[PDB]
């Protein structure tokens, strides 16, 4: 809707937390287990295409 | 609330009008810019307790911190009731010393 805006990627992500009821709480204290499901899951669909 | 569906940015109102063979569309919008640079940080420490912001963000100027929205730029001081706490800061990563004002223990006195 405009010209970028940079910002820090655990900040995009706890809004995009906060928009679908959970808040941002939640995030912050569990980054990585977040980060390795996200990387399992991606090489997963990887190897399966 | 759909982006993009009708106009190119946040969408406000629409007004029709008609064609020999076709309708009109026009499309209010409202777009940013003017923009500026700013230190942010996820949460604040204070006395072994962690602050989140209820809706906006820290951000810095580089002396004072202050909590804003996120489409808009007014400086508002940082108190205990536009914040929330919820467990100590040990494990969250990019916490910053400082201090939070609150209105009663001034008040009490
Ligand atoms: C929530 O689920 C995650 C993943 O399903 C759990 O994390 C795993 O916990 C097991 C139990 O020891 C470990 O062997 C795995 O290595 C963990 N995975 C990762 C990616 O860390 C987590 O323990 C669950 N938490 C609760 C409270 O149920
Ligand atoms: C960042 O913002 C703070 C808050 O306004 C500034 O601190 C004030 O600066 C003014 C001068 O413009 C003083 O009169 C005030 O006494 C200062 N304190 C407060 C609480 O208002 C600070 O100067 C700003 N930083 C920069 C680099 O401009
Ligand atoms: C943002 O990235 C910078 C770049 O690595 C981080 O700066 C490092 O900070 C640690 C401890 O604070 C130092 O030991 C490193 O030497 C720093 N790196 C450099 C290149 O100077 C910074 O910590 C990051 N911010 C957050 C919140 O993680
Ligand atoms: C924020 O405050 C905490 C608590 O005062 C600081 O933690 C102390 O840091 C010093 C120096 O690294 C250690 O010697 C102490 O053992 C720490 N704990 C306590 C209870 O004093 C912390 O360094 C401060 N700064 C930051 C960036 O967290």
């Amino acid at each position: 809707a405009g010209a970028a805006l940079q910002i820090p990627f655990a900040m995009q992500m706890a809004y995009r937390f906060n928009g679908i009821g959970v808040t941002q709480n939640v995030l912050y204290e569990n980054q990585k287990l977040i980060a390795n499901q996200f990387n399992s899951a991606i090489g997963k669909i990887q190897d399966s295409l | 609330k759909r982006v993009d569906f009708c106009g190119k940015g946040y969408h406000l109102m629409s007004f029709p009008q008609s064609a020999p063979h076709g309708v009109v569309f026009l499309h209010v919008t409202y777009v940013p810019a003017q923009e500026k640079n700013f230190t942010t940080a996820p949460a604040i420490c204070h006395d072994g307790k962690a602050h989140f912001p209820r809706e906006g963000v820290f951000v810095s100027n580089g002396t004072h911190w202050f909590v804003t929205q996120r489409n808009f730029y007014e400086p508002q001081i940082i108190t205990t009731d536009n914040t929330f706490v919820s467990g100590n800061c040990d494990v969250v990563i990019g916490i910053v010393n400082n201090t939070v004002y609150d209105p009663l223990q001034p008040e009490l006195d």
